[PDB]
């Protein structure tokens, strides 16, 4: 244990990496794909999802004409991923 | 606060180290913890800049003795500041040292960036009305210095008794020569992967009309003996 | 025409090049000048390569300075041990020197072999950036420099390559009022490729990376559905070019 | 142990190079942006929670 | 013996640090491409479109 | 040999980790799909052979 084997602290603390991921999420939500290529450009979030549906070939009418179902599928998938991280620690073994 | 069985003399830990003892004279349980050792780090700016020096005492705090405690440890010679700057010399745990302004070494908390609040609305979009052509530099290493060490010349310099006693050890010498030869062949495979992409050697026409772009800095000027460009000729003089 | 295609590759209409060609040429030439001055001023910009040179030279200096170690023998110099001892008595000290120097060579070869794996990983990355940033145009975000990649330029360096990434950074933003659709006669109008903007009075359609307004016509847009599903559909007249013709 | 030259200095060079590379790893992953952003307190994100 | 033990520890720490560096270059690339942009690379940023 | 500590178990740990990684490699390359597909015996593939 203490036979000369000193564990050094990291430079970025866990609060600093949490503020970094906070900044990344606020950037992707409020701007989208534009804050990594210069300044941050505000876009309402339904237009981010429409212009990300255009990026996969789906016409953007599918988003606006199904916005509530896409919202419900997204929120239910977030709930399922919270359940899979709260009741199971199998994929986190990659870190362990 | 441990509690031995009524015959046991001392204690161990997971690491088979004596972590606790019982006093032989009086029935009480002591606790062995080693004395506060740790590394000593010397935070400095350049000698080509100054000679003021701070000193980091890692993993221990200021028992020994501008003397302040960090999570990295005690820190003597530094001046704690309630501001927050870009990180210059890291110390540990979000604390960076820098030689600011009469000029003495400060030690502060690292600033992750300029704080910003992007406006957001149901109806607001920001379209750019102009632009800027940014030209950026990335520097990547491709190859490494090829090297072969003749192991018999290294271990036994002009000797024949030593050569025979080296022959007793089997085939270590050929194994090391073979590994360094594999490295030195990889170091030419790397440059043939990166540069030799294109088989036809192309060359630029002498009448250079490129719509207004000036490519003189990057295209080679054949008036030089070595037919390379201005930016390459600057780059070959900054790596020694 | 290459940069017309390369502005089309980042979602910009190629009139933006030809109507700004001298300004783009001046910005490119001034940024080349800024690179030349930023390299001729500071001599530590090529530190990625000096780390390789310095670490390999420190490994060789360590390998040399292991020769002056005794390793349990009477002397580091082999000829002293050969000249002062019996042929049975010298072989013990010679075995100690051989064991230590062979441990030194095994350490140096292992260290160089790991360091060679790291140089190969960066060389595979540099070959990928030569094939994709330079030899084509990459849509991979912040792989060929921060911004929208336009073209990339290789330059040589000692034990390394240096890429000059010509990118596109949008500069002067301006707040606008937007809406996901237009309700015209009970139909919904979605833009074909662009976004609806309005300066305050009249609704326009513009591509997202440069502000060039277009009067909303039936060929800028795309009819789908009705005015009762889209959350935020607004009211304006879509122009029809057949109406001043018939 | 002094009679073995500089094995200890070389092992500390290796472990120090590892530690500096761990800080380079976490800063290359997370420190992508240089302006820290904050969401507005009214979260009208089209209905996404 | 103890010096061989410490040098074996150092060698395996260098190899594991290289493995961690490779995965952190994946992580930096996936912030630069999955997060900051919208990737067209198939099965790089999850299974699907 | 039992006076040289935990060298042997460490060597077997290293080789077993290598072998488990080899099965991880050949599984992550080839097993991209979880349904074995078949081509129909009528091969009208637009003229390609
Ligand atoms: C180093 O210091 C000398 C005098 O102390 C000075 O002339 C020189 O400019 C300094 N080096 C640099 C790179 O500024
Ligand atoms: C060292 O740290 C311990 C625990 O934080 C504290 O009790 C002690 O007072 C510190 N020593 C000095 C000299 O500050
Ligand atoms: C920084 O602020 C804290 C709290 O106000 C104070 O205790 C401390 O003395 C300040 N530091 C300096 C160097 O004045
Ligand atoms: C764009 O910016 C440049 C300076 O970089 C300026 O000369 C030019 O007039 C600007 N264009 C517009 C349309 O504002
Ligand atoms: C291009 O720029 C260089 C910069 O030194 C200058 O010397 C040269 O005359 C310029 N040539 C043209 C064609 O503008
Ligand atoms: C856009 O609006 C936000 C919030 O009102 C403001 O901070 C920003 O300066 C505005 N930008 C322009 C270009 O009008
Ligand atoms: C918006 O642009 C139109 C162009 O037809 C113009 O008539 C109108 O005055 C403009 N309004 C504002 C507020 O700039
Ligand atoms: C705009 O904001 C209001 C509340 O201020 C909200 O009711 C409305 O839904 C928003 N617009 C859209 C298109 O969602
Ligand atoms: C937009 O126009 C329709 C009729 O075309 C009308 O029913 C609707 O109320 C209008 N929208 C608003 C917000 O008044
Ligand atoms: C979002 O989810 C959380 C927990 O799942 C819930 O407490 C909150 O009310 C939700 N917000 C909305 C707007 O539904
Ligand atoms: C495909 O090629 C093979 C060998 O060239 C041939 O035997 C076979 O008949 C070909 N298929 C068809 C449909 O002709």
């Amino acid at each position: 244990k203490f036979n000369g084997l000193t564990v050094l602290p990291p430079l970025l603390t866990d609060e600093m990496i949490a503020q970094y991921t906070s900044a990344l999420l606020a950037g992707t939500i409020t701007s989208g794909w534009t804050f990594g290529a210069g300044a941050a450009l505000q876009i309402p979030f339904a237009m981010q999802m429409a212009y990300r549906f255009n990026g996969i070939g789906v016409t953007q009418n599918v988003l606006y004409e199904n916005q509530k179902l896409i919202a419900n599928q997204f929120n239910s998938a977030i709930g399922k991923i919270q359940d899979s991280l709260s009741s199971t620690a199998s994929a986190l073994g990659k870190l362990q | 606060n441990k509690k031995f069985l009524p015959f046991q003399q001392f204690g161990r830990d997971i690491a088979d180290t004596t972590d606790a003892v019982r006093d032989p004279q009086t029935l009480e349980i002591l606790d062995i913890t080693p004395c506060s050792f740790g590394g000593v780090s010397v935070i400095t700016p350049g000698t080509n800049t100054s000679n003021q020096v701070a000193v980091l005492y890692q993993d221990v705090n200021c028992t020994e003795v501008n003397v302040f405690q960090t999570r990295a440890g005690c820190l003597i010679g530094a001046e704690h500041v309630n501001n927050s700057y870009e990180c210059d010399i890291p110390i540990g745990a979000g604390i960076c040292a820098s030689y600011q302004t009469s000029q003495s070494i400060i030690a502060y908390t690292m600033s992750l960036g300029a704080e910003n609040s992007v406006a957001y609305s149901n109806n607001s979009i920001a379209i750019p009305t102009n632009f800027t052509i940014s030209v950026t530099t990335e520097i990547l290493p491709v190859s490494m210095t090829k090297t072969s060490v003749d192991c018999t010349m290294y271990i036994c310099g002009d000797s024949t008794e030593c050569s025979n006693l080296l022959l007793q050890y089997g085939s270590f010498c050929t194994q090391l020569n073979r590994a360094l030869t594999g490295i030195a062949v990889e170091q030419d495979k790397n440059t043939q992967e990166v540069f030799a992409q294109v088989k036809q050697i192309y060359k630029t026409p002498p009448i250079k009309d490129f719509g207004g772009f000036n490519f003189s800095q990057i295209l080679p000027d054949p008036s030089k003996p070595s037919k390379r460009s201005f930016i390459e000729d600057l780059l070959f003089n900054k790596v020694t | 025409m290459q940069m017309a295609y390369r502005f089309n590759g980042i979602g910009v209409t190629q009139n933006v090049l030809y109507e700004n060609q001298k300004l783009i040429a001046n910005q490119f030439n001034s940024a080349i000048g800024k690179i030349q001055d930023s390299l001729s001023s500071t001599a530590s910009a090529l530190g990625k390569l000096q780390d390789v040179v310095n670490q390999n030279a420190q490994a060789l200096n360590t390998l040399v300075k292991q020769l002056s170690s005794n390793f349990g023998a009477i002397s580091s110099v082999l000829n002293d041990i050969l000249s002062r001892l019996d042929k049975v008595e010298a072989e013990v000290q010679i075995d100690r020197l051989i064991t230590g120097r062979l441990q030194s060579l095994q350490t140096y070869v292992t260290q160089q072999l790991i360091r060679a794996a790291e140089i190969r990983a960066s060389a595979n990355l540099a070959a990928t950036k030569m094939s994709e940033c330079v030899l084509g145009q990459s849509k991979r975000v912040d792989f060929c420099g921060k911004g929208y990649h336009l073209m990339s330029f290789p330059q040589s360096a000692p034990h390394g390559v240096v890429f000059l990434h010509v990118t596109y950074v949008p500069a002067q933003e301006k707040n606008f009022t937007t809406a996901p659709a237009i309700c015209h006669d009970g139909k919904a109008h979605f833009p074909r490729e662009g976004v609806f903007v309005s300066n305050g009075t009249h609704w326009f359609v513009t591509q997202r990376n440069f502000y060039e307004p277009q009067i909303i016509t039936t060929d800028n847009t795309f009819v789908s559905g009705n005015c009762d599903v889209v959350i935020g559909i607004v009211n304006n007249t879509v122009y029809d070019p057949l109406q001043p013709e018939l």
